[PDB]
């Protein structure tokens, strides 16, 4: 019978891939020590005071 | 005076995603298809590693295909004999019942979509404790990163039923409401977060829950054809039906046809696996043929079993049903009981429960003249 | 009813429009009746709507 040539239409209606949400990053602390370039083996040390008994 | 046919409310329809997309005469094969965009997924390196090679990404969108692929109708065979005959106010007699019978299929058909669903696990419900099940359901949306709003939530009449009863609602210290919305009206509104609509379309002792963005239903219009003596675009619950009348013909009488044409989609995910609805369904524990012990009209008499579970949901059409006397009447398979001779019999219904396990069984006995 | 869109199979199953009725109709004759001979409607009775009517 008749015949018809037609387009394609892909189109985008807001259905994404699903992600989580991200809470992580601002809860630990970040960026305490920031010049590890200048340090051997790119290590910086920490130094936790001493305490001592009577 | 008069007395409307008892007939079931409308609610599904406005509360699934209609129509996001349309145009679907310009696509090859009526279908349209959407494009998922696509996400990429990184790499960590080692520093200072002597290879200094990058494993390069990728970026794939994906796609699926919505399509038309059903055409809902109404088809009345008016002979004119019958016209100016019988029927009067040609515009509330046949047109609204016209009307409603669509409106109607069209929430079946919508029903039938949501119940008919790749739910690969379903949802217990502990009529004791029924919060437990819908808390189980956000949780599992939640795993699945869908968006918490525009959520809905339908119920059917037995999940309504059992939520109301549920101690949890019912009694005001554990629920915090003063006023027992649940013992004095018969309404539970709002639990886990998400409202309740009550529906009699789905199965009554089902729920489900479903984001937005999770079943689409496309809809079009027929174009009256030019060549159609009376043609018409009576509206529906959000949808415009089509109706034509030819006149002659054949009978020399009026035909009328009100559709219009419809086609439904789920949306999976990229990998087929389907996360953006739930489904939870009333547990049950112990089944009840209604009526009890009663007797037959003949000796060769008829009556139709109803079996009801301890929820109230009738199970009639989901139990296997056995006589232990044949000889004087047997049972068939969908629980109607035929006499054959005279004098007593027994009646075994057994149900296979929805949590699994040893079916519950139910004895009557029947009584033949 | 519904049917597959582009069905060569091209036929419509019309539906039944079935209109009942049923019928309510009187068959009791609820009745209160008192019998006075003329000595006691004149002298036993002193208020009619008060000794008579009202029960």
């Amino acid at each position: 019978a008749h015949i018809f040539v037609k387009p394609e239409l892909v189109a985008e209606i807001g259905v994404k891939q699903l992600q989580r949400e991200i809470v992580l990053p601002g809860l630990v602390w970040t960026n305490p020590l920031t010049d590890f370039g200048g340090s051997k083996n790119d290590t910086i040390t920490v130094r936790v005071p001493a305490i001592t008994t009577a | 005076i008069g007395v409307k046919q008892l007939q079931r409310e409308i609610v599904l329809p406005g509360l699934v995603w209609t129509n996001p997309l349309t145009d679907f005469g310009g696509s090859k094969n009526d279908t349209i298809t959407v494009r998922v965009p696509a996400i990429t997924t990184a790499n960590r390196r080692d520093l200072r590693d002597p290879d200094r090679t990058v494993i390069a990404s990728e970026l794939v969108e994906h796609s699926f295909g919505v399509t038309l692929d059903k055409h809902v109708y109404a088809a009345l065979k008016f002979t004119d004999e019958q016209r100016t005959l019988d029927i009067r106010d040609y515009t509330k007699q046949v047109l609204m019942p016209q009307v409603s019978a669509v409106a109607y299929e069209l929430e079946d058909y919508i029903a039938e979509l949501i119940e008919g669903a790749p739910y690969e696990e379903t949802i217990l419900i502990d009529p004791a404790d029924t919060v437990p099940a819908f808390i189980t359901a956000d949780q599992r949306m939640g795993e699945a990163n869908v968006p918490t709003d525009s959520r809905r939530l339908v119920v059917g009449s037995a999940v309504a039923a059992a939520l109301a009863k549920d101690k949890q609602f019912r009694h005001a210290d554990w629920s915090g409401d003063q006023a027992n919305a649940a013992l004095r009206e018969a309404h539970v509104g709002r639990l886990a977060g998400m409202n309740v609509i009550r529906s009699n379309a789905i199965a009554p002792d089902k729920a489900y829950l479903w984001h937005r963005t999770a079943f689409i239903l496309a809809y079009r219009t027929p174009v009256v054809p030019e060549g159609a003596k009376a043609g018409a675009s009576f509206s529906a619950n959000g949808v415009a039906l089509r109706w034509l009348a030819d006149y002659d013909y054949s009978q020399l009488g009026d035909r009328t046809l009100l559709d219009v044409f419809t086609g439904r989609k789920v949306v999976t995910e990229v990998d087929g696996s389907f996360v953006r609805a739930v489904e939870l369904q009333l547990q049950a524990s112990s089944i009840t043929i209604v009526g009890g012990a009663f007797a037959l009209a003949t000796t060769t008499g008829t009556k139709q079993l109803k079996v009801r579970d301890d929820n109230g949901t009738d199970v009639t059409a989901r139990c296997t049903f056995a006589s232990s006397a044949g000889t004087k009447a047997t049972v068939s398979a969908a629980g109607l009981v035929t006499g054959v001779a005279a004098g007593t019999a027994d009646i075994t219904a057994s149900y296979v429960p929805p949590q699994g396990g040893t079916a519950k069984t139910a004895t009557v006995t029947v009584t033949v003249p």
